[PDB]
RNA sequence: AGAGAGGGAACCCACU
């Protein structure tokens, strides 16, 4: 819906997961469009801080991942319509990734950006 | 352009390598002499 | 140091100063003629 | 231009009393350029309402309301082109439009019709361009023109009875190069409506005078049909180069090349037309006692031999006004023009000529000889690098066109539109002919 | 043309429309001022004194704006900037002065005018030759492929749309077409905004005339004379192939300046040529279509006439099909474009000012410096 | 698989213009009038144009309908080929960085403080500014006496200083500046601002030996350069065959008594001839002086080219003698004998003794 | 006794 999409131009940040990109208010009222129940980030500015990204390059208005070829390369054709980041430069700390993979999420880096 | 510089009436060629400019030489209106010879021309002062 | 100007369509004169706008004080009138010279002079009256 | 037809340059003949058949540039541009004649007049155009409105109140059928098979036995009939409908009977038709129009009760006077007898046309155009000249009506082989019009028409400025009130009075009436073509002139009435011979005798319209198909430049020529029409156009490429008073208030225009005359004179031998084109007000040349004599030598292949004394005389001695215009501009600190007097030790690049003929705002005075390469306005402009030294804003001034001489005139100082100050200077020199 | 002209510019230019709430633009009454120059206050300016200072002595010119968003404001007497003006006219300052008056403002009475003060500079509008339009004329292309060529330059009065010339031609070809079969000459008909030769009886089926019968008697007015009827011949039977209106109209539009994309959006595109692109003079409306067809069937029928030779051909240089463009005319012409420029900026502006939600600023939508 | 068509747009504006079309998708994605396109892509660095994800170009024009930004690609559309689409979105990537804008762009600044709150840094900078006396400019050094004297927007603390804008300066300025203001990445600054606050060099011609491997003293002359691995083709001695040898394993050997110059180091300028080549010091003499210049064998070439190493002027005078006599006019050239003199009258400029002038 | 010059392009009217 549009509570997804970013108001303005100003601190937009990508998630570490997903690759989400919002606002910092709409991090901080909504937490992640697609997989808070996983990260948390509502109700917290410090864990918006450690898990999305203020380094990004690239964005995708996927509104129809289930036919695109795209959320098929970038992985997030399972994923909801939204602005996702093509490049995401951060990782998430031990503790956060150990967690999601004791609920069965293992953290795949959204950094697909050729390092030299 | 280059082409457009050399092509013309007035490029490089003709215009320029053809037919010049030059340094001493004058330019006005004649007038009728019957009083000097076939091969003399009446200059002004201020030419000459 | 003034320079004297005729006013144009006041046909009369006043000063004027350097970088200052050309204007006349009788109607502001825009067009000002400068006065004929001082010096003398002399014409061959042929 | 430069194109090796000659359909589009030749005089054709519906040239006629619209344009001057002498008159025209003898360069590359024959008969494409063209000087208009002194009666034709360009119809500046109306609406073909009221003509329409005309028509539909007469007998004439629509288009959108008739069958095709009555067409082929009556006149089309079209305005501006566009065809309007059928009428069946062709005359009382173009008899009453012509009747309105010899009493402008609804179409002016520059609308033109035009029938097409041989085959069944009748077009009436009111379009803005068409080239049209006055001529006289002629009902029987008499003119219209009474003794009471000419007795009205010369006691103007008494009973305010004008040209337009004659063409009110369906005397006069402007014929356009259409309706030329269906209309029977007469060239003058002394000949062509007595009886003899005849040659027609259905005469329509009479030329007023054969002197007006002429152009302005082709009047002042005395005896034009004198001469060979060769020598009437380079004569009509003359006129339009002879000094001469050219205005009236030359003396408050600062017009660049301004040529005048010390004592021009109105021609001893002149024609009519010359007191409507007012060559007696403003003339251009001085009469002048010609012989035509083989001599010394000097007259040889078109040249003349003068009179020292009568030149000494004030003989064609004219005088050439030349007018110097510049302004300074205001811009973004880094050039900054300014009418001042420059010095060399302050100025740099200054070029060697006389600085104290200037005034201490950098002009001249009016009534100061300058002559070549003689400065008239000093400005200098500003030189970003002064302090980026001791040397300082550079030279930007006109100087006085080289290999020229004269006294200025006068100097006017002014606001251009932008604002800044902005100075003409208008330089005098007289011409003695040698 | 300052008095009448310039109003009929203004009126026939289309009230722009923007669609949100929608709102409309209109100019209705216009106003032209007296010279006048200006930072400064508005005093009359001598043309004398715009020759001297180099000014420009033009009049502005206001006009009066209505716009309905519906919601209507009107706002009189808006400056759309300023037209210059030929001294002696009747907007000019010195209009019926004295002699006596004009020598105090130092013109003189000699001065006939007609010329305008651009810069300080004195301009003459030199009258331009051109053929007469919405007349039809017969010429004769011997170096091309045509025997006779037609042609109407027809441009509507008024209309800011410039001329659209339509020919009328007949393949020569004297003997055969350069087949085994192809015998007389057919007439075929080049069309403003269409690229290829279309054959006049597909033109006259498309106008709604689908009888051979019914185009003749549009064509040739009289059926007693069976030599025109069998010239005419062979350019009836190229096209007894088509002869609905529907595969008329698909046939117009095959082969166009913007060809179209199916049946569909095409049969409207020829549609809209036939309407608004040939024959602008004899009416551009929905009951213009007889009107029309008798007009070209005019043309048709005096290309017949050169034909047979029963009238002459046309001269290129008799001046009765030729026209004189003065100032008036001329000024038109360069107004209509200059108006529709200013009006295209003016729709940019409220273009830019209505995606940001707000309301645009009317006099910063006119801008002046495009009409001066 | 759907495909990339490129929309040409507004510069500087292609991040908006994708989020317009998904607040666009999302107002009209349950009406009559759905977008069919799939995806929008506006790349980071791409300045121009956006991509359109879709099976069709009707689709594409469809769907950017009433977007104005996109009016310069509304009639046609181009698509991005099916083996390029992968490079749509590939991605490529007490210190010293250089300042995005302002004044001060791309100026060495040397990070004083880094404030820990991650928003901004203290940066040590030259100013460039005109102390307020031009403006109602290159790097010089911090004056605070003259904007002490030429007043304005000034605040004095001894060395400290505030001015024109809340700069703050000291003894040389010290500002806060943002991190994503500054480039803190590939500045990598040279001496002269360090003053302030390995390396292959071969040429085409140059003669090199080979001082390892089985080629081992084979010398060449250069034919061709490149970066790191150059894989060189030298003209050996007595070789018609081009060999390989990359940087590494060359050497700038010359021959005793050859044109050398000198490329970088003390003696970089200097020109001469080589006397004896020892193990690495190579002794020369300079084409000045023939003074001792021992250099690397590295900082030597091989370069043919010679080394560097009157008071009447202006003055209204009337002539009292001759035929000219009574004649005013004004002195355009003045000898020690003659002066030409510009007639007042006649429209000619003559020629006159001195002694027949008298000056008004 | 302090010593050189620059614009450039475009388009109109004529001149032989
Ligand atoms: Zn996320
Ligand atoms: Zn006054």
């Amino acid at each position: 819906a549009l509570e997804t999409v970013p108001k303005d131009l100003r601190h937009l940040r990508a998630c570490l997961l997903c690759s989400l990109v919002k606002t910092i208010d709409q991090f901080e009222y909504d937490g992640c469009d697609n997989c808070d129940a996983y990260l948390q980030m509502k109700g917290n500015r410090e864990m918006v801080y450690d898990c999305t990204s203020s380094s990004f390059d690239g964005i995708i208005a996927m509104m129809s991942p289930e036919d695109s070829w795209v959320s098929k390369w970038q992985r997030v054709s399972n994923f909801k319509p939204g602005v996702y980041a093509v490049s995401v430069t951060g990782r998430l700390p031990q503790g956060i990734v150990r967690e999601l993979k004791s609920r069965g999420v293992a953290y795949k880096s959204r950094d697909t950006a050729i390092k030299t | 352009s280059l082409k457009q510089r050399l092509k013309g009436k007035e490029g490089r060629v003709r215009g320029n390598l053809m037919g010049k400019r030059v340094d001493f030489s004058a330019r006005t209106v004649i007038t009728p002499d019957p009083n000097l010879s076939i091969d003399q021309v009446g200059v002004p002062r201020s030419i000459a | 140091q003034p320079m004297i100007y005729i006013c144009g369509e006041c046909h009369t004169e006043n000063e004027i100063k350097s970088r200052d706008p050309i204007r006349c004080r009788e109607c502001g009138y825009r067009i000002m003629y400068k006065k004929r010279t001082k010096r003398l002079v002399v014409f061959d009256a042929r | 231009r430069d194109g090796k037809l000659a359909k589009p340059r030749q005089l054709h003949n519906t040239l006629w009393g619209m344009v001057c058949p002498a008159e025209t540039p003898e360069g590359h541009a024959v008969g494409l350029v063209k000087n208009l004649a002194l009666m034709a007049y360009i119809s500046v155009g109306s609406q073909p309402s009221p003509i329409l409105e005309f028509l539909e109140e007469w007998s004439m059928e629509n288009l959108e309301e008739i069958s095709p098979a009555a067409i082929a036995d009556a006149t089309k009939i079209f305005v501006n082109g566009c065809w309007v409908g059928i009428h069946k009977d062709p005359e009382q038709l173009m008899n009453t439009l012509r009747k309105l129009r010899r009493q402008m009760d609804i179409i002016v006077s520059e609308v033109s019709m035009i029938r097409d007898i041989r085959e069944r046309e009748i077009r009436i155009y009111t379009d803005a361009g068409r080239i049209c000249r006055p001529l006289l009506i002629v009902e029987k082989q008499k003119l219209l023109l009474k003794k009471r019009h000419i007795d009205q028409l010369k006691e103007r400025e008494y009973n305010n009875y004008s040209w337009q009130d004659l063409v009110a009075s369906g005397v006069v009436e402007y014929i356009d190069t259409l309706e030329e073509e269906t209309v029977m002139l007469a060239m003058t009435p002394d000949d062509l409506q007595e009886k003899e011979v005849a040659y027609c005798s259905t005469y329509t319209h009479c030329e007023i005078h054969p002197s007006m198909i002429l152009g302005v430049c082709a009047s002042i020529i005395p005896f034009p049909d004198h001469n060979q029409s060769p020598r009437n156009t380079y004569q009509s490429a003359m006129g339009k180069q002879a000094m001469g008073v050219y205005i009236t208030n030359f003396h408050v225009r600062m017009d660049t090349l301004a040529h005048v005359l010390y004592y021009p004179q109105k021609p001893l031998v002149t024609t009519r037309s010359m007191e409507y084109l007012r060559f007696r007000e403003l003339p251009a040349g001085i009469n002048s006692i010609v012989a035509i004599a083989s001599y010394t030598g000097y007259n040889q292949e078109d040249s003349v031999i003068m009179n020292r004394s009568a030149v000494d005389r004030g003989f064609f001695r004219s005088v050439f006004y030349r007018s110097y215009k510049e302004q300074e501009s205001k811009k973004g600190f880094d050039q900054e023009e300014v009418f001042e007097k420059p010095t060399r030790e302050t100025c740099q690049g200054m070029r060697h000529a006389i600085y104290d003929k200037l005034d201490d705002d950098g002009l001249i005075a009016p009534g100061v000889r300058v002559s070549g390469d003689d400065v008239i306005i000093g400005k200098t402009v500003t030189l970003p690098e002064n302090e980026d030294r001791r040397y300082t804003k550079r030279d930007c001034s006109t100087f006085l066109r080289t290999s020229e001489t004269g006294i200025v005139d006068q100097v006017m100082v002014t606001l251009n539109q932008e604002g800044y100050k902005f100075c003409k200077i208008r330089v005098r020199s007289v011409r003695i002919p040698q | 043309f300052i008095q009448m002209s310039v109003q009929r510019i203004v009126e026939d230019a289309p009230p722009i429309d923007l669609q949100p709430p929608r709102y409309l633009l209109k100019f209705e009454q216009i106003y032209l001022s007296k010279p006048t120059h200006w930072d400064g206050a508005p005093s009359p300016m001598m043309p004398n004194e715009a020759r001297l200072r180099n000014l420009t002595y033009s009049a502005p010119l206001y006009v009066d704006i209505t716009k309905t968003v519906q919601l209507q404001t009107q706002h009189q007497k808006t400056f759309i900037g300023k037209i210059p003006i030929m001294l002696r006219s009747t907007y000019c300052l010195l209009n019926g002065l004295t002699d006596r008056d004009l020598c105090e403002l130092n013109e003189c009475p000699l001065d006939p005018g007609g010329y305008f003060i651009i810069n300080g500079s004195e301009k003459v509008l030199i009258a331009q030759e051109k053929m007469a339009t919405n007349t039809v004329y017969v010429f004769a292309k011997k170096d091309s492929k045509y025997a006779y060529t037609g042609e109407c330059r027809s441009c509507l009065e008024n209309s800011s749309r410039p001329t659209s010339t339509i020919w009328v031609s007949m393949l020569a070809r004297g003997g055969q077409g350069a087949k085994k079969s192809a015998i007389g000459q057919r007439i075929v008909a080049t069309l403003p905004y269409i690229k290829q030769e279309v054959p006049i009886i597909i033109v006259f089926r498309a106008l709604g005339f689908v009888s051979d019968r019914d185009i003749l008697e549009h064509i040739i007015y009289d059926f007693e004379d069976p030599e025109m009827m069998e010239m005419v011949k062979p350019s009836l039977d190229e096209a007894f192939v088509i002869q609905e209106q529907n595969v008329a109209l698909n046939f117009i539009g095959s082969r166009g300046a913007k060809p179209g994309v199916t049946k569909e959006k095409r049969i409207k595109y020829a549609k809209e040529v036939l309407q608004k692109e040939m024959l602008p003079h004899v009416g551009v409306s929905d009951f213009c279509e007889t009107k029309k067809a008798y007009f070209l069937g005019y043309m048709v029928h005096r290309l017949l006439l050169a034909a047979l030779g029963r009238r002459e051909l046309d001269d290129r240089d008799h001046y009765g099909n030729k026209r004189l463009d003065l100032a008036g005319p001329l000024l038109a012409f360069l107004f209509r474009g200059m108006f529709k420029n200013l009006l295209k900026e003016v729709r940019i502006y409220a273009q830019k000012f209505i995606d940001r939600g707000k309301d645009f600023n009317l006099e910063l939508a006119i801008k002046t410096r495009i009409i001066s | 698989d759907p495909n990339l068509w490129t929309v040409k747009c507004k510069i500087g504006e292609e991040r908006a213009t994708a989020i317009s079309l998904m607040r666009k998708f999302i107002a009209y994605q349950f009406t009559d009038t759905p977008l069919q396109i799939k995806s929008v892509v506006a790349p980071e660095h791409v300045k121009g144009y956006i991509y359109v994800e879709a099976y069709k170009q009707t689709h594409v024009k469809q769907a950017i309908e009433g977007v104005g930004n996109l009016r310069l690609g509304y009639w046609n559309q181009q698509m991005v080929p099916i083996k390029e689409m992968t490079d749509v979105l590939k991605v490529v990537k007490k210190s010293w960085v250089r300042l995005k804008r302002g004044i001060y762009k791309d100026d060495i600044a040397q990070v004083d403080y880094v404030e820990p709150s991650q928003n901004t840094i203290s940066l040590k900078m030259i100013p460039r500014i005109d102390y307020d006396r031009i403006k109602a400019p290159p790097q010089r050094l911090f004056d605070a006496e003259k904007i002490r004297s030429l007043g304005g927007d000034v605040a004095s603390d001894g060395d400290f200083l505030i001015f024109e804008g809340n700069r703050y300066s000291r003894k040389f300025l010290f500002k806060s500046f943002a991190m994503s203001a500054v480039i803190t990445e590939g500045v990598k600054p040279t001496l002269s601002e360090l003053e302030k606050f390995r390396e292959h060099n071969f040429q085409p011609g140059d003669n090199v030996e080979v001082c390892e491997g089985e080629l081992i003293n084979l010398q060449g002359k250069i034919l061709s350069v490149d970066g790191n691995k150059i894989t060189i083709m030298p003209k050996h001695e007595d070789l018609k065959d081009m060999l390989e040898f990359p940087a590494q394993e060359l050497r700038k050997y010359f021959k005793m008594g050859d044109h050398v110059k000198v490329i970088a180091g003390r003696f970089e300028g200097d020109t001469g001839l080589i006397v004896r080549v020892e193990e690495n010091f190579v002794i020369l003499f300079s084409d000045l002086t023939m003074h001792e210049l021992k250099v690397l064998p590295r900082d030597l070439q091989l370069c043919s080219e010679t080394a560097s190493g009157n008071e009447l002027i202006g003055q209204t005078v009337r002539i009292s003698q001759g035929p000219y006599k009574g004649y005013i006019g004004v002195v355009k050239d003045a000898t020690e004998s003659t002066a030409r003199v510009e007639l007042h009258s006649t429209c000619q400029t003559i020629s006159v003794d001195r002694q027949r002038l008298t000056t008004v």
